[PDB]
């Protein structure tokens, strides 16, 4: 029960830090209106 | 004098201000395709294609975007990232642009100009005003700009207060 | 011209526009001693005695309608079965009765134009408008009138907007 | 004629309205840094920073109070308890003080005035304008004033009506 409730916990908390950092990169390249993304920040960060 | 009559001559059908129970807080930005409207400014959009639709968020930017329909995209501002510095056109006279920074001079500024763009002597927006701070003689902006790679960079000076 | 100037001479006396937060959505009709109200229309009578009065519903002819006040019913319009073809006149110039069908020359009729009473050669309605279509370069419209036996018959063309 | 001026004049900075979608239905007094706003009047303050406060409440009295800052207190009414019987001016012309008892002539009146000061030829508010009952000919007020001991005294008549 307590590795089951230590390894839920840090799924959880990666997958938000990971959600964090997408919206955290593509926060700036979606005000612009040109509605651009670069070629690294795209496939690596789903955007398209 | 003739420059607040450019500025609502391009400013007349392509700004709309936001209602709340009659006062009007603050304006969007139609430009580029995209709907530009603050966080704090809160109401009704006076246009009625643009509040029936959905606008995603951006807290840290402090900005609400949507996507404008093809049938208006021709009827939007112009944008550009080059940028020198001394003087630009302002909905109340000029605004001086020094060191990076955007300057009023004192006398205007209170609650409800928020989002008005910032223009130059050919015809493009330059920046969007959110905030203000006063600074001694002359006011400082907090604002949002762009850049030659194509980040979205907020400048808010300390202690600013929201318009 | 001239038609266009009675008509308001008889439109700012009994018909009544509504209030949406900032614009108008919609005409109340004062005729015979029964307000109407078209249902896509949302909003609020400008008389206070007209606003507090609670209406009927008929989903089928898409008007709300109201029993008006007993000093206000001689300051009513007259209503009219029997129309021949011709002209007939109305708040934004003429149109034109053929075969049954009210049309107007296009490029006039959009959001906001909806309880407009249609009017005769004399001044009494005839019908009233809540919407129409383009029919190619003439627009229809979508009315509600009355016959010989007393019965309100509504015409809708085809794929008509609800103005 | 120059009376309704002088009322202009003097009540023009110190008399903020009070908006309810776009509806002027009360006025606020400033006075003694204090800040009169009734209970029936229901809306938000046209200035920002007396709407940003916490009025106390006194239903008995119908009124509610607030504490105006040091850098406003220098630019409110006079207020003063020695009044005789005659006349006094008011902001639709002239007011009688008869009996102890405000009387104003007919033909003025309605839904909105509420909250008006009644000012004297010097300059003072002696009354404030919460409701009016009308009497044959010539209305009477209900008021509220003030005494040499310094008890808030309010006069109302029988069956009067909120304003």
């Amino acid at each position: 029960s307590i590795c089951a409730a230590i390894a839920t916990v840090s799924v959880a908390a990666s997958t938000w830090l990971f959600c964090r950092s997408r919206v955290a990169c593509l926060t700036p390249y979606r005000l612009t209106p040109n509605a651009r993304i670069p070629f690294c920040l795209a496939v690596l960060c789903c955007a398209r | 004098g003739k420059r607040q009559r450019m500025v609502m001559k391009l400013e007349s059908d392509k700004t709309f201000p936001i209602m709340l129970e009659g006062k009007i807080n603050g304006y969007a930005c139609v430009v580029g395709g995209k709907l530009f409207r603050p966080m704090h400014v809160e109401g009704k959009i006076d246009n009625d294609v643009l509040a029936a639709l959905k606008t995603k968020k951006a807290s840290k930017y402090d900005l609400e975007y949507a996507d404008v329909p093809q049938n208006m995209r021709a009827d939007t501002f112009k944008y550009t990232h080059e940028k020198p510095q001394g003087y630009y056109s302002w909905h109340h006279g000029a605004v001086q642009y020094e060191n990076g920074r955007f300057t009023v001079p004192k006398g205007v500024g209170a609650k409800g100009d928020s989002g008005r763009p910032i223009l130059d002597n050919q015809g493009r927006v330059v920046a969007i005003v959110l905030g203000g701070v006063n600074e001694g003689s002359r006011t400082a902006l907090s604002v949002v700009m762009w850049n030659e790679k194509g980040v979205t960079v907020k400048y808010t000076p300390e202690n600013c207060e929201q318009w």
